[PDB]
This record gives C-alpha cells, sequence and structure tokens, in this order.
C-alpha cells in the first residue's frame, strides 16, 4: 500500500513536472534529481520487460521524454501494430503540434532501416507535419530502389490531397532533380504529377454509371416557379447532372432557361459548369459556339456565367488558362468580367500565391464597388491560401470601416477568413484583438476567420468566446453565424455535437435555430449518427420557414450515402417528399429549400458523394471551402455553386499500368440486395461477387470497408493488403500474355 | 428590364424626425421630404429628413410649393447638406397605412425624376409603444403584368419582411403594391453616446445624489411596504394553510392557474434592497 | 510485474472515480440543460405571445 | 469656456431674451452628464468687481415625453430598464 | 485500448469541463432576456382602455 501510493503519486508528480516543463524547452529549467529518475526508470524498466504490448507507448508519451520510446520499439513484435496504435494514440490527444512533429520526425526513422518500408506511417506523418526535410529522402530513395509499381501509390496520395503549397514547392523540388534509367525517370516523374489520369477515370466510371429518373425531374418541372425556385431548379440539375456532361437535358428547349433576363441565367450558365467539368478544348468551344455569329450577346450573364463556369472548370487544374484570362479580364466590361472574371480568375488560380493577381484585384476592389468588391474578396481569399501578407491583412481591415457597403465587409470577411490557415499559434491576437470590434460584419469574420484556423479540434478555449457571443450577443448575426466554427472545429467527433447542440436545436430566437441546424448539417455530414435523425422530427414542424429550411437542408446532408434496411428513413423521405406537393400551402422560400434539399440526394445519381476529410483522417481544403460557401447561401444564392468542389466519389482503384487497364472483382460477406439502389417509382445471405468490374466502381459505405474480402483464386493480386478503401494500384502476379487489355470509348457529351 | 436587390438604410435622424414628426402627427394630412446620396444601383442612404407646414388640401401635387421646396433646398446646399432629395414621406392615421387613389398618382407624378421613390408611412397613433417597427413603400410598373411581379433576388430578406403579416393590407391589397425591407445602422459614436447618454438618462446627475435617499427611506417608507408585503404574504399562507389537504388527497392534475412561488421570489427581490443597500450605509459611515 | 494489475488496478479505479466527477458534472449538465430548456420553452412562449 | 462667448451670447441677449448655455464635449469619454444649463444673467459680487455676465450652473435632467423612448429603446435592444433587483442595485453599487 | 482509454478520456473531461461557464451563460443570460420580453409584454397593458362586459 506504501509503495504503490509513493510510486502512484511519484509518477503523477513526475509526469507533472514534465508537463510542466515540456512547454520550456530552453530557460529556466527546473533541475530535476537523478534518484527520481532511477526510481521511476526502474519500476518503468519492469513494465517495460514485456511491455504488454498496452502502455508501453503511452506511459511513454505521457512522461514527455527524448529517448524514452525509442527504446521501447526495439525489442517488440508488430513493428507496424506499434507504429499504428502509436499514432492512432498520438492523434486522439488533443496535441499541441508543439512535441507531436518531432516525436513524428524521431519515428520515422525506423522503418527505413527495416526490410521494406511501410506507407501507413508515412502518409499519416506526412497529412500532418508538412515538413520539407523528411519528403527530401523518400523523393531520392525512388531511384534508388529501382521500383515502380510503389511509387505510384504514394504519388497518387501526396499529390491527390493532404498539400497545396507544399505540392506547388515539392512539384519542382522533383522537377529539378533528374534530367534537365534516364529514359523512365523521365516518363514516370511526368506522369506522377499530372493529375488528369483520375479525371479521366473519374470521367469514365461516372460517365458510364449514370442514372436517371424522370418522376424526379418532372416533378420539377410541375413545381416550377418563375420567381424563386427558377434558381433551385437549375442547381438541382446541375447537382444530378455533375460530371456526367448530360447536356441533352438542357436540349430540350431554349424557352425554359432564358425566358427571363435576370440573374436566373448566370445561374443557369455558372450550373452549366456545374454540370460538365474537366474540359480543355470542348468548354470553350461549347461556351464560344452558343453564338459565334457577332459576338456581342445582348445578356452579359452569358459571357459572366462563361468566365465563372471556365473557373469552375479549370479549379486546381495544372493546364490553366490564366494567361489568357489576365488578357480577356483586362476588357473593360459592365459587372460581369469584373464579378465573373473574378470568382474564375480567383478560383484557377487558387494556391498560386502570385502577385499579379493581388495587384490586378486590388486595382479591381479600388472602384469602391461591393460586387465587385465582394468577388474581389473571395478571389483574394482563395488565391492568399497559405501567403499570409503583411501589408494585404492591415490594407483589408483599413478598408473596412471607411466604407459604407455590407457586400464589400462580406467579400473581405470570407477573404481575410479563408487566408487564415495554419496560424494556431499566430492569429491569436488577431483575433482576440478583431473580436471586440464595432462591426458585426467583421465580428462574424473573427468567428470564420478562426473556425478553419483551429481545424481538428486542437482549442478548447475559443468555444468559450464563440459560444459567448453566440447566446451573450444581442445581434442575431454572430449567433446565427457563430456555430459554425463550432462545427468547423468539432467536426472530428459527431457523436459529441448533438449533446452540445441539442439545447440550440429548439432556442429562443429561430436564427440559432437556424445556424444550429446548419451546425448539425456539416457536423455529422456523411456519417450515420442517428443522435440528430431522431431530432431532426422536431426540427421540421415549426411556423418558422427558417427552421423548416435549415431542416431540410440538414436532414438532406445526413440522408445522403444510406441504405433503407439499417435505418427507418421512411419518415423523413415521406415528410421531405410530400413538401414539393405541399408547396401550395407553403411559403415561397420554404419550397426553394424544399427542392433546394431535394436536390442533394439526387446529386450525381447516388454515386457521387461528399466528405469532410481524407481516409487518412486530415481534412480537405476544397471540401471545407466548399461546403462552408455552400452555407453561405444566405446573403448570396448563386454562391452555392461551389458544391461541387466538395463531391469526393467513394469507390476503389485498382490501375495497375497507366494506359493498360485490368479487371478486379472481389466478393463481398453482406447481402447484395441490401446494397443494391432505391429505385423511384416508373411514372409513366451472401453474393459470390461483387459488381465493380473493368477496374466501374459504383458507390461503397465507408463501414462496408471492413466486410470485404479478396479472391483466394483471382488471377492478378497487389502487394499490399487491400484493407481500407483507398487508392493503390494492381501487381501482375503471372507476367504473362492475355492481360485482358480493354479499348476506350469515343467522342460523345465528353472529350 | 432590369432589377436588383434594394434595401433602404435607416438612420436614428429619419427614425426620431418621424418620432417627432409622429407626435405633432395631427389626424390633418401631412408632408414631408426625405434626402439622401445615391452611390449605387440597389442601396440607397436617408440623411437629411425636415418637415412641411400643413394644408388645407392635405397630400396633394398642389400643396408642395415649387419655390419653397428649392428654396429650402438651396439654403441647405449652401450649407453642410450636399444631398439631393431621395422621396416623400407622410402619416396615414385611422384609415391604415395604406395608400389612395391620389398618393398613388401624385407618387406617380414624383417618381419621374427619382427611379426609386422610397416612400416611407408612419403611423404612430394606433401602434402600441412597445413596437416601433416601420415599413417603407414601394411603386411597381404597370407593363409588368405579364412578366413576373417583384423579380428581387436575395429572397432570404423575406422572412424579416414578413414581420407585418396583416391579413388585409399586404395580400388585401399587394395587387401593384408591393413593399421593402428596411435595415438599421450604428457607429461607435451613437453608440458610446447614445448608450452613455440613456443610461445617465436613467442615472443621477452626480451618481451620488438619490443613493442616500433610498437608503435612508429604507427605515421611513420602505417599512410600510414591507408590513403590506407581509400581509401579502399571510395573505398567501393563509391558502398554503389549505393546500397540503388537496395535495394529500388528488396528487394529480393542476387545477390553479396561481404559481404562488416566483411571487414570494419577486417579494424576496424587493426586499433584498435592505441587504444591498446596508453596505451602502457602512460606505457612507464608514468614508 | 504485478502492476498493470495492482499500479494500473488503483489508477484505474481513482480513473472510475475520475468517472464520476464527470457523471456529476455530466447530469448537473442534463438537469441544468433541463432547466435551460424550462426557461427557455417559458421565454418561448411569451414570445409566441 | 473663451471670452468671446459674451459676445456671442450678447447678439441673443440684445434680439432674443435670456439665453441658456450648455458646454458638452466633443468626445463621448466624459462620464458625468454632458448638459449642464448655464443661464445668462448678471449677479453682484461683493468683492467689489464690475457687473458682468455669469453664468449660474442650473439642473438638467434626460427624459422623453412619448416616442424617443421607444425609439430609443429599439435602436439600442442592449440597455435594461430600472428593473428593480439584484444585478440593477449591484451594477450601480459597484461602478 | 485498454490504457489509451485515460488520455482518449481526457478529451471528454475537457468536452465536458468547458460546458460548464457555458451553461453559466445561458443560465443567467436567458432570464435576463426572460425579464426583458417580460416587461416588455407588461408594458403592453396601458393605463387607457375600453371597458366592455
Ligand atoms: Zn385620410
Amino acid at each position: 500500500e506504501y509503495v504503490e501510493t509513493i510510486i502512484a503519486k511519484c509518477i503523477d508528480h513526475y509526469t507533472k513536472q514534465c508537463v510542466e516543463n515540456a512547454d520550456l524547452p530552453e530557460g529556466e529549467k527546473k533541475p530535476i534529481d537523478q534518484r527520481l529518475e532511477g526510481i521511476v526508470n526502474k519500476m518503468f524498466q519492469r513494465c517495460l520487460d514485456d511491455h504488454k504490448y498496452k502502455q508501453a507507448i503511452g506511459i511513454a508519451l505521457e512522461t514527455r521524454r527524448l529517448d524514452v520510446f525509442e527504446k521501447t520499439i526495439l525489442e517488440s513484435n508488430d513493428v507496424p501494430g506499434m507504429l499504428a496504435y502509436s499514432l492512432k494514440l498520438c492523434m486522439s490527444l488533443m496535441q499541441n503540434k508543439q512535441f507531436r512533429n518531432k516525436v513524428l520526425r524521431v519515428l520515422v526513422k525506423i522503418y527505413m532501416n527495416l526490410e521494406k518500408p511501410d506507407f501507413i506511417n508515412v502518409c499519416q506523418c506526412l497529412i500532418f507535419l508538412d515538413d520539407p526535410q523528411a519528403v527530401s529522402d523518400i523523393l531520392e530513395k525512388l531511384v534508388k530502389e529501382d521500383n515502380l509499381l510503389m511509387a505510384y501509390q504514394i504519388c497518387f496520395d501526396l499529390y491527390e490531397s493532404a498539400s497545396q503549397q507544399f505540392l506547388s514547392s515539392v512539384i519542382q523540388n522533383l522537377r529539378t532533380v533528374g534530367t534537365p534509367e534516364p529514359k523512365d525517370q523521365t516518363l514516370k516523374m511526368i506522369k506522377i504529377l499530372s493529375g488528369e489520369m483520375a479525371i479521366e477515370l473519374h470521367l469514365q466510371f461516372l460517365i458510364r454509371n449514370n442514372n436517371t429518373d424522370l418522376m424526379i425531374l418532372k416533378n420539377t418541372k410541375d413545381a416550377v416557379r418563375n420567381s424563386v425556385c427558377h434558381t433551385a431548379t437549375v442547381i438541382a440539375n446541375s447537382f444530378m447532372h455533375c460530371g456526367t456532361t448530360s447536356d441533352q437535358f438542357l436540349r430540350d428547349n431554349l424557352e425554359w432557361l432564358a425566358r427571363a433576363t435576370n440573374w436566373a441565367k448566370f445561374t443557369a450558365t455558372a450550373s452549366l459548369g456545374v454540370i460538365h467539368k474537366g474540359h480543355e478544348k470542348e468548354a470553350l468551344q461549347l461556351m464560344a459556339t452558343y453564338l459565334p455569329k457577332d459576338t456581342s450577346p445582348g445578356s452579359a450573364y452569358q459571357e459572366g456565367g462563361g468566365l465563372y463556369a471556365l473557373g469552375l472548370i479549370h479549379a486546381n487544374h495544372g493546364g490553366d488558362i490564366i494567361d489568357y484570362l489576365l488578357n480577356q479580364l483586362k476588357n473593360a466590361s459592365n459587372d460581369i468580367v469584373r464579378h465573373g472574371g473574378s470568382l474564375g480568375l480567383g478560383l484557377a488560380a487558387m494556391g498560386t500565391a502570385r502577385q499579379d493577381v493581388y495587384d490586378l484585384l486590388k486595382t479591381n476592389l479600388y472602384q469602391d464597388d461591393a460586387v465587385t468588391g465582394e468577388a474581389a474578396g473571395l478571389a483574394l481569399g482563395l488565391v492568399m491560401l497559405g501567403s499570409k501578407n503583411a501589408q494585404a491583412i492591415e490594407d483589408m481591415v483599413g478598408y473596412a470601416q471607411e466604407t459604407q457597403h455590407e457586400k464589400i465587409l462580406r467579400g473581405l470577411a470570407v477573404g481575410i477568413a479563408l487566408v487564415m490557415y495554419g496560424r494556431m499559434e499566430e492569429a491569436d491576437a488577431l483575433i482576440e484583438s478583431l473580436c471586440r470590434d464595432k462591426d458585426p460584419i467583421l465580428r462574424r469574420s473573427g468567428m470564420y476567420t478562426v473556425a478553419m484556423a483551429y481545424c481538428g479540434s486542437g482549442n478548447n478555449k475559443a468555444i468559450r468566446r464563440l459560444l459567448h457571443v453566440a447566446v451573450s450577443d444581442v445581434n442575431d448575426d454572430v449567433r446565427r453565424a457563430a456555430v459554425e466554427s463550432l462545427g468547423f472545429i468539432l467536426f472530428r467527433t459527431p457523436e459529441q455535437c448533438p449533446s452540445v447542440v441539442s439545447l440550440l436545436s429548439e432556442s429562443y430566437n429561430p436564427h440559432v435555430r437556424y445556424g444550429a441546424a446548419m451546425a448539425l448539417g456539416i457536423c455529422c455530414a456523411g456519417t450515420g449518427n442517428k443522435e440528430a435523425i431522431n431530432l431532426l422530427e422536431p426540427m421540421t414542424n415549426d411556423p418558422v420557414n427558417y427552421v423548416r429550411q435549415g431542416a431540410l437542408i440538414a436532414s438532406a446532408l445526413i440522408m445522403i450515402q444510406q441504405t433503407e434496411i439499417t435505418c427507418p428513413k421512411v419518415n423523413q423521405f415521406r415528410q421531405l417528399y410530400s413538401k414539393v406537393i405541399n408547396d401550395k400551402h407553403d411559403d415561397v422560400m420554404a419550397k426553394f429549400g424544399a427542392i433546394l434539399a431535394q436536390g442533394i440526394l439526387d446529386a450525381g445519381g447516388h454515386n457521387v458523394t461528399i466528405s469532410l476529410q481524407s481516409r487518412t483522417g486530415h481534412t480537405h481544403m476544397p471540401s471545407v471551402v466548399g461546403v462552408l460557401v455552400f452555407t453561405q447561401f444566405w446573403f448570396w444564392f448563386p454562391l452555392s455553386h461551389f458544391l461541387s468542389l466538395a463531391y469526393t466519389p467513394t469507390c476503389v482503384i485498382g490501375l495497375n499500368k497507366d494506359l493498360k487497364m485490368p479487371k478486379v472483382q472481389y466478393k463481398s460477406n453482406c447481402k447484395p440486395s441490401t446494397f443494391a439502389y432505391p429505385a423511384p417509382l416508373e411514372v409513366p445471405s451472401i453474393t459470390a461477387k461483387a459488381k465493380k468490374k473493368e477496374k466501374n466502381p459504383a458507390r461503397v459505405m465507408p463501414a462496408q470497408l471492413k466486410v470485404l474480402t479478396m479472391p483466394e483464386t483471382c488471377r492478378y493480386q497487389p502487394f499490399k493488403p487491400l484493407s481500407i478503401g483507398g487508392i493503390i494500384i494492381l501487381k501482375d502476379t503471372s507476367e504473362d500474355i492475355e492481360e485482358l487489355v480493354e479499348p476506350v470509348a469515343a467522342h460523345g457529351p465528353k472529350i | 428590364a432590369v432589377d436588383t436587390a434594394e434595401q433602404v438604410y435607416i438612420s436614428s435622424l429619419a427614425l426620431l424626425k418621424m418620432l417627432k414628426h409622429g407626435r405633432a402627427g395631427v389626424p390633418m394630412e401631412v408632408m414631408g421630404l426625405m434626402l439622401g446620396e445615391f452611390v449605387d444601383d440597389y442601396t440607397v442612404r436617408v440623411i437629411d429628413v425636415f418637415a412641411m407646414p400643413q394644408s388645407g388640401t392635405g397630400v396633394s401635387v398642389e400643396a408642395v410649393d415649387p419655390v419653397f421646396q428649392a428654396k429650402m433646398l438651396d439654403m441647405l446646399k449652401q450649407t453642410g447638406r450636399p444631398e439631393m432629395v431621395v422621396g416623400w414621406y407622410h402619416s396615414h392615421p385611422g384609415f391604415g397605412c395604406w395608400l389612395s387613389g391620389v398618393d398613388i398618382n401624385t407618387q406617380q407624378s414624383f417618381e419621374a425624376l427619382s427611379e426609386r421613390a422610397v416612400a416611407v408611412v408612419v403611423d404612430p397613433i394606433q401602434s402600441v409603444k412597445g413596437k416601433v417597427v416601420i415599413d417603407a413603400f414601394r411603386l411597381i410598373n404597370a407593363n409588368m403584368m405579364v412578366l413576373g411581379h417583384e423579380p428581387r433576388q436575395t429572397t432570404s430578406n423575406l422572412g424579416h419582411l414578413n414581420k407585418p403579416s396583416i391579413q388585409a393590407l399586404i395580400h388585401g391589397l399587394n395587387r401593384h403594391y408591393y413593399s421593402i425591407t428596411i435595415n438599421y445602422r450604428k457607429n461607435e459614436l451613437e453608440q458610446k453616446m447614445l448608450l452613455n447618454l440613456h443610461k445617465k438618462s436613467w442615472m443621477e446627475g452626480l451618481t451620488l445624489q438619490d443613493y442616500s435617499e433610498h437608503c435612508k427611506h429604507n427605515e421611513s417608507v420602505v417599512k410600510e411596504m414591507l408590513e403590506l408585503a407581509k400581509n401579502y404574504n399571510k395573505a398567501v399562507e393563509e391558502e398554503d394553510k389549505m393546500t397540503p389537504e388537496q395535495l394529500a388527497i388528488k396528487n394529480v392534475g393542476k387545477q390553479d392557474p396561481k404559481r404562488h412561488l416566483e411571487e414570494h421570489v419577486d417579494v424576496l427581490m424587493t426586499s433584498n434592497i435592505v441587504q444591498c443597500l446596508a453596505a451602502m450605509l457602512d460606505t457612507v459611515v464608514f468614508k | 510485474l504485478e502492476e498493470g494489475k495492482a499500479g494500473s488496478g488503483l489508477r484505474q479505479y481513482y480513473l472510475s472515480k475520475i468517472e464520476e466527477l464527470q457523471l456529476i458534472v455530466n447530469d448537473k449538465s442534463q438537469n441544468l440543460r433541463r432547466l435551460q430548456a424550462q426557461r427557455n420553452e417559458l421565454n418561448a412562449k411569451v414570445r409566441l405571445l | 469656456l473663451h471670452k468671446n462667448d459674451i459676445a456671442i451670447n450678447e447678439l441673443m441677449k440684445r434680439y432674443c431674451p435670456n439665453s441658456v448655455l450648455v458646454i458638452i464635449d466633443v468626445k463621448p469619454k466624459d462620464l458625468g452628464l454632458p448638459t449642464e444649463a448655464y443661464i445668462s444673467v448678471e449677479e453682484v459680487h461683493d468683492d467689489g468687481t464690475p457687473t458682468s455676465k455669469t453664468f449660474e450652473h442650473v439642473t438638467s435632467e434626460i427624459g422623453a415625453e412619448e416616442a424617443e423612448e421607444v425609439g430609443v429603446e429599439h435602436l439600442l435592444r442592449d440597455i435594461k430598464d430600472t428593473t428593480v433587483g439584484t444585478l440593477s442595485q449591484r451594477i450601480t453599487n459597484q461602478v | 485500448d485498454l490504457y489509451s482509454r485515460y488520455k482518449k478520456l481526457q478529451q471528454e473531461l475537457e468536452f465536458l469541463e468547458v460546458q460548464e461557464e457555458y451553461i453559466k451563460d445561458e443560465q443567467k443570460n436567458l432570464k435576463k432576456e426572460f425579464l426583458h420580453a417580460q416587461e416588455e409584454v407588461k408594458r403592453i397593458q396601458s393605463i387607457p382602455l375600453v371597458i366592455g362586459q
């Protein structure tokens, strides 16, 4: 009793002093006696005799010591399980980034000395540390190892996500290495940073997996109005026809789109830009073929929607036409080249951090206009991702209070909001100082700015002033715009959200109910938690249309990618389907948000979905940007067109060679009828193998990744055991004739 | 053929001028003129608002004197008021805030110069003092009956415009007659000057005068309120003696709408003045 | 050895006591949020008035 | 209070009746009551100084009759009424 | 899993402990709004009125 109490309090006070001295590496270091290290390391080593495979990395991490855990992995079995469990424990302790980067950068030296390197550790580390010194070795060892099949995966996912500016620098870091196997390294380095193969395969299976029904579109044509929902019909048609380039639905008649000279044609052309994407010739040629007679359209919304739609098409592409967008943007036009050209130019130049778009953007916002200043604010926020210019923040906050318009304050608000990324240790005095501003718009700009800055639930202090201003402040602007930061920081755990926002579900004013409805929509998106679904019923019945619209959107963000046999969704399916037939007795905007919510489930024909994070746990920047701008439709409805940037198709990839497509057919341990498609009305116990062939991989639930079983009699088999869904390659084990190569498609709706 | 989403900016100047003009808003028809500056298409700001002399004819185009209007506007141009007129306002007491044929005729005649022609009608006669929510009026084109009525974007603010939801005027006369949203604006000078001015309007001169008045009236006048407060307390306890019988018999359902708790809590709140001011007397006696 | 069953045993029991303190904070949040829903329902009721 | 105020107020003393003078602050930083009514009357001094314009302080109050209370209360939506009880009393007893 | 429940549970300790000052803010502010709206609906009752049956 006495010994276990003195070693218990000795360990508690030991790690207490280790925490009190862990944040101060140098200066005023407290002296530590050697006998304490002896009596702690004695019983500590006694526990480290076999490590019991549970407390080695735990107590090794609690002591915050430098060489305490390097000797633990020496005599230990299942090294990948010890490093995977190690990083799993490190990612769940709410790290402050002060020691996580050191522990990772010191633990990435052990797998290179083994017989073979692993990818889960280098990926799960490179998604967080983002250090250039940790990639210079692995980019040059690819030539020394002379292994082509293993580099395609790491190139696919590192060049896929987890970095934008680190990719913008690593593309020239790898471009410098090599010639200014020489014949193979050239095509390798060229084909790894291409990135168009993903667009080709996604356009391929997504071009041959489409399924449309006449009941939905016929219902939209039956419930269409010429005043409000005209944009909802074309944005729902753009959602359901995204990626498939199906313009034949809009080729039926021209009297349904250009019947009114207003913003409806701009939302229709931008919606067309959401329909087709990833075209270098058919995009500009398709936009120019509409009226190649006089080059003078009476309605400039076609040109503005052509520039904005072009920016939607060339988003994050390496073949940008920005050079032509400067010569085309230089022309003087009325609020269409400035607005649409500024949005398209900023979206196409996102992450470039070029000073040219900064200069022309400043001289474009110097006209004191609110529309081109709002679009210039969005474009500046997009292009300044990671730039963090010195005079830009002070110039924008200095330009904020010296004007009366509000669209300029929201445009510069999102402009200074999206620029803040990775400034956890920097934006403390900025957000804390700008939080007490007299302007409610800038007060919302502090919360939206700190939203993306504290991603990962790494700061539990900002919620004090987030909820403190959500409840204490009397203005409903920061009250309904406050909880979006709460969801953006607490998006990790879907279960903990309804426990703290359930009080905000039925609040005092409908504004906190609407913003809280957006919070439930963004926090539980892509998941299957019923803690909000069981609370959606009280949200959809209220005399206020705000909580009804936000309730239909929040329910539309959860009903996607879900089967009926798992949960009884008949309630929200029936009450949500009764809104378009009950729209005669409802408000004008209630049917707008109703059919707009119905366009979310039918988006892409159940093939494409949305995701807030990647497979390795890292979050996607264009997904968060796309969902926040998607929620910014309250002030400006045409801003919802950025939802296509968050569409992440869930499927598998078994492409072995860049020009050879194999066929992989696995089997699932579940019932095939339970995973089928919910075919609507016409209105004129184990499967043998999966339906994924020629790789057209269909949709897949993240929960289905644990029931997949590869066939033992399959001719081909990858080198890495396929355990979780992602992007991998196939290893040719037979190395013989008859590789079963399939041809390519021909001309049509796509290129 | 183009339309945008306009919003009328309303500061405290026009609001207070409509409050004093509403106090002087006799049943006789009155006239007014609003001023401001046009910065862009879809925004309008009002700064200068004055009143007009009443006449036996009332609201009419003949009552508007062009030499008096141009004279006063010139006297505002020679001073630090470089703003042009943006509209005209009036009051409709009794018969509702709707517009008659004469009002829409003089509005049609007065909208030839300004395309916006902001029209505001204040009616504080029958409006309760709890809310002072006001609504702005607009004129629709007669040739737009074939196309949509109001092709205005940003349909979010219509929920805020649905607060005046009277079931006779809005859709009782919605044909050829719509409205527009209203927002406010306040800088730091109005916030601190008006906030401190209102707090001072509810405070004392030196802020130490009327404290000892209540601190010393606790022994003279408040004693009567304490004895009467105990008289009401006993007046409730005489029934609270009968409560444990019913509460000891039925225990199912509540029939008396009286709570008998929050009233006693309020009595305790009125009784805590002695405790809160005891330390005040301790400070006055101490130093 | 006799540490994971004794040292981590008493440390795990102390963690259960910490779960009891988090049960006091838990049900204090529960009844405080239910009373909060009562006051919000009454203030929302006079808001409906 | 400058010396020229006797000449500025003297015009409205000749043409107009006895004018009241109010001194305020250009910056709303003064915690005290910004309005001070200073009557323009001549008082006899005991020391023998010649009779001159004297500004005697007259008490003032800031109140609204019918509508300005409703307008100010609607524009603020942050200030509180009398609300006798704990907070409205202890705030005064603290500040 | 066995030893990770402590450090993993600490996140729930902070997430549940952070709600204290929050529910303090709600219970201290919603009653101020309760007396605000209470006096707003109370001041509607005015002395001048008509007597019916
Ligand atoms: Zn009349």
